Order: structure tokens, then C-alpha cells, then sequence
């Protein structure tokens, strides 16, 4: 796994450092990559052997490694940076490339803005059926980047979880939902279900109870 | 200038196969690589081959279910992948592959663009359809359409009147292959026993058509 952080985000004109944690059988051993996917394009290689840039890739990019963490750093930040990056390096353990978890780089826009949740629990007539599905709404947030944690009785829930990719608004703040399909039986033998929902490393979250 | 093609369409458990063309020669000095990204998700390297070992080495968690292979006369590089799943659904890139062993240097500076590939185990299903019940100044409430397949489905409220404070939710694709959407409304607190909120659900594929009074 290399780690960077889901979100990062500056107004035009500044600069945003962006992390990338491996272990030292990858980025402590190997070059490192980077690779920029502008909404819905393929990826294009920013900078490789951990520094260096391809041709046409602008001197605002800059790439840097310490140990077993590696930095890309963007300074003077257009509206045409915000993208998708992804770093990259070799593990020689393992024999394979290992993508980082990627980020989402956002040229802010409009001010930061809280997800408004809302967690539904199953209805009457599903019930009946034998089924729960709970359901999270989350709407309004700037930037469109969120992680949703399901827990059942306080326990962190890691089966029947989906939650949608973050979608734009009309007001250009997003969207999304996650379902907790269960079975009646399920929902019946706990005592609270609640969706947590995390945004700018604040955490926002809706209980209910059968 | 690296080109892929694909079927687009795959059922389940059979084998995908893909194509890379690089025209204009340099297949053979080179390695190659295929990298996929699933629909809202990040990238994930499958392998690579060299233009003439042909060697290969791929993902291990990949490993049984793929063959890449370079036919270095017809300039083209090949995936397969056996038995896919819904998990296999993803954007499919060839990518040149710059490896040197010696100082552990391995990336990718020249993509194709890549081909969509889904593999769907769903058939046509119309939704079923439920109510979505719960200081503030407003309260939620609206309706959950599930399990359907394929998009599209409309929802709107009283039979098209109340159109302010919608808010219809981009469906959800669970691993089953069906997809669900809510729809909901957002209204006045006080507005809570003083008014009644219908949605009406149509899924023209299966010819579905629910009303659904929502309390
Ligand atoms: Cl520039
Ligand atoms: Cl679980
Ligand atoms: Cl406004």
C-alpha cells in the first residue's frame, strides 16, 4: 500500500504539498512516479525517477523523496491542475508496481463545505420482506471527496457496504449515498447502526436504532 | 501512439481479451504494461512483458488469470483474463514501460487511452420500491428504489408539482450488478403532518410504474 491523502486543496495562486507512505521495500529501495489523470482522461506521467519531469510538464511540479515517503509539490495552482494523482514505485519484495492510493486535488472554488447526512433505517414494507437496506445520503460538501465508516453496534462493519463515487451538484458542492444491505434478522439483533462520514479529517455521523 | 481495443461486453467467468497495437515500430525494445482502473477507483499495474524476452511478470494477486503475450510481427501486445467477475469491470490501458532492474526505476510514460470493458451478470429487473422515513428547520423524506437493472429510472413528487427541494442521488452499482437510487424530498418541519409526498417511480425498461405515499 502507498498511502497519500484522499483530499487535498488550495485556492488559485497557492501551493499543496501531496504525500506518498510506502514501505522501504518500495519507495525506500525504488524512483519514484507520478502520474496526473485530469477528469475523465487517461493518466499522463508527471514526474519520474522521483524528480525528474517529461518534457512539457511545467517547472510547478516537483517531486522530492525522504526514506520511505515521497512528496509531490505544485505550487502556483490553476483551475486545470485539479485532477486525480497517483504516485507510484517498484517492490522489489514483491516484484510489482504498486499504484498509491490516490488523491483528488481540488483548486478551491467556493467555500469548504460540510456534508449534510442523513441515515435512513429500513421501512415497514422491506421488512416484511426479510431485508433492511439502511440508507446514507450525503449532500453539499466542498471539496467532493468523503470516506464512509458503517458501524453495527459499534463494531466496524465490513460486509455489505457500497457507497457511491462522489458526484457534482448544480451548485457545484457533490454528493453521494452508501446502502448497508442487511437482512431483517440482522437489523433486528442489534441495538444501533450509524453512518459516519468523514470530510476534511472532521467526521460527521447519523445513528439509528430498530 | 498506443492504441487499445476491446470487446467492451463480457459475461461473467469468461475470458477478456485485449489488444494493444504500437504502430511504428519500437515493440521489441521495449516493455509494455497493462494497468486498469474500476469505475470511480485508482490504478492497479496487472503486468508487464518485454518486446522479446518473452518474459513476463505480473501482479501476483492477478497471477493464474493472466497471459500477456507480444506478437512482435503484427505489432501487438495482448491481454488475457481469464474468468472475470463484476470486479473486472474497469477502464483497460496499455502503457510503454521503462524498467531498469539496476536502480529500481519502473514507470509508465506513454498511454494509451484506454477501452471500457463491463462485465455485467444482470439481466433486465425493475426496482422495488420503499418508503425512506425519519429543532430543525427542515425534515428528509423520500424513496428508495432498489435493485434495478439497467439505468435509467425517474422519480418525481406528486405527480410532477412539487419540484423544489428534490434531490434525486446518482444510483449505487452493487456487486450483484444491480443498481439503486433514493429520491428525496426536503421540506419545512411543520410541513410534516399538513401535507402528503408521493413519489412516482418509472423504470421503462421492465415497465415499471410505482406510486408510493411516503409518512
Ligand atoms: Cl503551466
Ligand atoms: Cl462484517
Ligand atoms: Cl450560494
Amino acid at each position: 500500500v502507498l498511502t497519500q491523502p484522499p483530499s487535498v486543496s488550495a485556492a488559485p495562486g497557492q501551493k499543496v504539498t501531496i504525500s506518498c507512505s510506502g514501505s522501504s521495500s518500495n519507495i525506500g529501495r525504488s524512483y519514484v512516479s507520478w502520474y496526473q489523470q485530469v477528469p475523465g482522461a487517461a493518466p499522463k506521467l508527471l514526474i519520474y525517477d522521483t524528480n525528474k519531469r517529461p518534457s512539457g510538464v511545467s517547472d510547478r511540479f516537483s517531486g522530492s523523496k525522504s526514506g520511505s515517503s515521497a512528496s509531490l509539490a505544485i505550487t502556483g495552482l490553476q483551475t486545470g491542475d485539479e485532477a486525480d494523482y497517483y504516485c507510484g514505485a517498484w517492490d522489489g519484495s514483491l516484484n510489482v508496481h504498486i499504484f498509491g492510493s490516490g488523491t483528488k486535488l481540488t483548486v478551491l472554488g467556493q467555500p469548504k463545505a460540510s456534508p449534510l447526512v442523513t441515515l435512513f433505517p429500513p421501512s415497514s414494507e422491506e421488512l416484511q420482506a426479510n431485508k433492511a437496506t439502511l440508507v446514507c445520503l450525503i449532500s453539499d460538501f466542498y471539496p467532493g471527496v468523503v470516506k464512509v465508516a458503517w458501524k453495527a453496534d459499534g463494531n466496524s462493519v465490513n460486509t455489505g457496504v457500497e457507497t457511491t463515487t462522489p458526484s457534482k451538484q448544480s451548485n457545484n458542492k457533490y454528493a453521494a449515498s452508501s446502502y448497508l444491505s442487511l437482512t431483517s434478522d440482522q437489523w433486528k439483533s442489534h441495538k444501533s447502526y450509524s453512518c459516519q462520514v468523514t470530510h476534511e479529517g472532521s467526521t460527521v455521523e447519523k445513528t439509528v436504532a430498530p | 501512439q498506443l492504441v487499445e481495443s476491446g470487446p467492451g461486453l463480457v459475461k461473467p467467468l469468461e475470458t477478456l481479451s485485449l489488444t494493444c497495437a504500437v504502430p511504428g515500430g519500437s515493440i521489441r525494445r521495449n516493455y509494455w504494461s497493462w494497468i486498469r482502473q474500476p469505475p470511480g477507483k485508482g490504478l492497479e499495474w496487472i503486468g508487464h512483458s518485454y518486446g522479446s524476452g518473452g518474459s513476463t511478470n505480473y501482479n501476483p494477486s492477478l497471477e493464474s488469470r493472466v497471459t500477456l503475450s507480444v506478437d512482435t510481427s503484427k505489432n501487438l501486445f495482448s491481454l488475457k483474463l481469464t474468468s472475470v467477475t463484476a470486479a473486472d469491470t474497469a477502464v483497460y490501458y496499455c502503457a510503454r514501460t521503462v524498467w531498469y532492474y539496476t536502480s529500481g526505476t519502473h514507470y509508465f510514460d506513454h498511454w494509451g487511452q484506454g477501452v471500457l470493458v463491463t462485465v455485467s451478470s444482470a439481466s433486465t429487473k425493475g426496482p422495488s420500491v420503499f418508503p425512506l422515513a425519519p429543532s430543525e428547520s427542515t425534515a428528509a423524506l423520500g424513496c428508495l428504489v432498489k435493485d434495478y437493472f439497467p439505468e435509467p429510472v425517474t422519480v418525481s413528487w406528486n405527480s410532477g408539482s412539487l419540484t423544489s427541494g428534490v434531490h434525486t442521488f446518482p444510483a449505487v452499482l452493487q456487486s450483484s450488478g444491480l443498481y439503486s437510487l433514493s429520491s428525496v424530498v426536503t421540506v419545512p418541519s411543520s410541513s410534516l403532518g399538513t401535507q402528503t409526498y408521493v413519489c412516482n417511480v418509472n423504470h421503462k425498461p421492465s415497465n415499471t410504474k410505482v406510486d408510493k405515499r411516503v409518512e
